[PDB]
């Protein structure tokens, strides 16, 4: 069984940046209490929508948008970083800042 | 879908939609529900019926102190199961217990016992937020669970929760089953990527690693996700070939989800917010899929094996092979219900519903609202095994019969006259009963009858 992340132990700060552009990064605060700091609108751009929410899973972390349900899934692919796929097949990484 | 209407490639839309098998899922192969079952069952460990009586009888313990050579080990500091542990895992075992001929009596190991479990917390893990032994290991029946002051997900188990699915998925490897695939947490970084076959996420097994959404499946309402607290469908099939299925399981009339009368958290419903994540495992009756208390779209399958979107998650409710479930009601969204070929009660509900009865004669009640009842095979509704539509209302309503005629019509008749697709319409005013009859194999009789309770109209009819 894989080890569920809390949230306080996800929350502080990420960089998001889709591979082969890395030089368009957003950087995001992910707080204690499952929201974004305002920053996370940075991601519209890849994702259509915005998240409002996040959510561990003991594999991955959900970004859940505003109707609560709607959700991009990316998979933990080491410490501190997560790996999802966005606009089409390209590759969006979630790493500490 | 082609040559039939939209509410029939809706209906046939959903009924394939989580088709398994003989395709890519993913990249990696499609598994059916048997195929997946010989992976989770792949090691060949089991339990053997010992003294001869058709069940695996087995005796477990919470342990209230360190085993004999436990520092031996090197798992930390020792823990008993708090409160809470037992009760969550007493739910657990009786959900592997219901589904297979499986029995867990606690005490202590005795003589008639086809074998022994032992729970208890440990408190340093190399990775792993618990473990377990296989039924063939010198360790057979033992599972333990990680509780230090990093880790407390383990000291709060609770339906829905990720600590209770825990608990069912150790039981399970105890059982006999094996992760679907050939990873570990603590050994390396293991993937999705990587894995066997498509089906390998938390939406068909509780073995498995993968988040049931790498499939699709919206497990996610109001902010979060869940997780099931009972064994899923390819669970239910695994332990099942393993030991066989217990039929004794509800074998009268069961209502799941809301009016739930299973008696298990799991299959109860009791708000609109409630996240319904269980797979039906039934022994006989009469019975109900209830989901009337959600306002959100639904598609509801009635077919054994099958996938439904309920509650707004998408294939969070499944019935598990070999279960005849007979009856189903919507709620006030916009649902899709299913039947089979048993004689079905399927009630939409509020809103403006689709509904497909199937093989037999079925009392299809389309609710308030529009309701379209949707035939795919003559086969349907028979002149001696015809639906009833026990609420039809004229002038809102619809009979869509594209499925069979492709959209060719029907040739509306007084009387037969030996063609194909020669429809008649009636009308009985004693017992306000409208008449569809169709002879859609041209022999001058009718081969196919729905009954509706109000008038029907040649304008009710899309075909
Ligand atoms: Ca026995
Ligand atoms: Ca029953
Ligand atoms: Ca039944
Ligand atoms: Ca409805
Ligand atoms: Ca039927
Ligand atoms: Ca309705
Ligand atoms: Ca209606
Ligand atoms: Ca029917
Ligand atoms: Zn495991």
């Amino acid at each position: 069984s894989l080890m569920l992340l809390s949230p306080a132990q996800v929350a502080g700060s990420w960089t998001f940046y889709v591979q082969g552009a890395e030089q368009d990064a957003c950087t995001v605060t992910l707080k204690k209490d499952r929201t974004f700091s305002a920053q996370v609108s940075c991601l519209q751009a890849w994702l259509g929508r915005t998240p409002t929410t996040w959510s561990p899973t003991p594999d991955g972390l959900l970004l859940i948008g505003k109707d609560g349900s709607q959700s991009l899934f990316l998979e933990l692919r080491e410490a501190g970083r997560y790996e999802g796929s966005v606009e089409g097949s390209k590759t969006l990484v979630m790493q500490r800042a | 879908a082609n040559g039939t209407s939209s509410a029939f490639t809706q209906v046939d839309n959903f009924s394939h939609f989580y088709d398994r098998g003989n395709h890519l899922v993913n990249g990696k192969p499609s598994f059916t529900v048997d195929q997946a079952a010989d992976q989770l069952t792949r090691s060949g460990a089991s339990w053997y019926d010992l003294n001869g009586d058709g069940v695996i009888n087995l005796s477990y313990t919470f342990l209230t102190s360190p085993p004999p050579g436990y520092a031996s080990r090197g798992l930390g500091t020792f823990s008993s199961f708090s409160g809470l542990q037992k009760e969550q895992a007493k739910l657990s075992l009786e959900s592997w217990a219901d589904v297979a001929k499986v029995t867990f009596t606690e005490g202590p190991a005795a003589r008639g016992d086809d074998g022994h479990m032992t729970f208890a917390n440990f408190s340093a893990s190399n990775g792993g937020a618990a473990f377990a032994y296989l039924p063939n290991s010198s360790r057979k029946g033992e599972s333990w669970y990680l509780i230090n002051k990093d880790y407390d997900v383990n000291k709060t188990p609770g339906e829905g929760n990720y600590g209770r699915q825990t608990l069912t998925h150790e039981i399970g490897h105890t059982l006999g089953l094996s992760h679907p695939g050939d990873y570990n947490a603590g050994n390396g970084n293991p993937s999705y990527r990587d894995a066997v076959y498509g089906e390998d996420t938390r939406a068909y097994s509780v073995m498995s690693y993968w988040s049931e959404k790498n499939t699709g499946q919206v497990f996610t309402k109001t902010g979060e996700g869940a997780y099931a607290s009972a064994p899923l469908l390819d669970d239910i099939a695994a332990v099942q070939k393993l030991y066989g299925a217990n039929m004794e399981t509800r074998a009268g009339d069961t209502v799941y989800g809301f009016n739930s009368t299973a008696d298990r958290d799991y299959y109860s419903a009791t708000s609109a917010t409630d996240k319904l994540i269980f797979s039906v495992w039934d022994g006989g009756g009469n019975d109900t899929l209830d989901f009337s208390g959600f306002s959100q779209n639904q598609k509801i399958n009635l077919a054994a094996g099958s996938f439904s979107d309920v509650g707004g998650m998408t294939g969070n409710v499944s019935i598990a092979q070999g279960v005849t479930i007979e009856n189903a009601i919507g709620g006030s969204g916009n649902d899709l219900l299913l039947g089979n070929a048993a004689s079905n009660i399927l009630k939409g509900g509020a809103g403006n519903d689709i509904i497909y009865g199937g093989g037999g004669a079925d009392k299809l009640w389309g609710g308030s609202g529009s309701d379209t009842f949707v035939y795919r095979e003559v086969s349907d509704s028979t002149p001696k095994a015809a639906d009833t539509l026990m609420d039809f209302q004229t002038g809102l309503d619809k009979i869509d019969l594209t499925g069979i005629t492709h959209l060719s019509g029907l040739n509306f008749v007084n009387a037969f006259t030996g063609q194909a697709g020669d429809a008649v319409v009636s009308y009985n005013q004693a017992s306000n009963a409208g008449s569809l009859q169709v002879d859609f194999s041209g022999h001058g009789v009718a081969d196919f009858l729905i009954t509706t309770v109000g008038q029907v109209a040649t304008y009710d009819i899309v075909a």
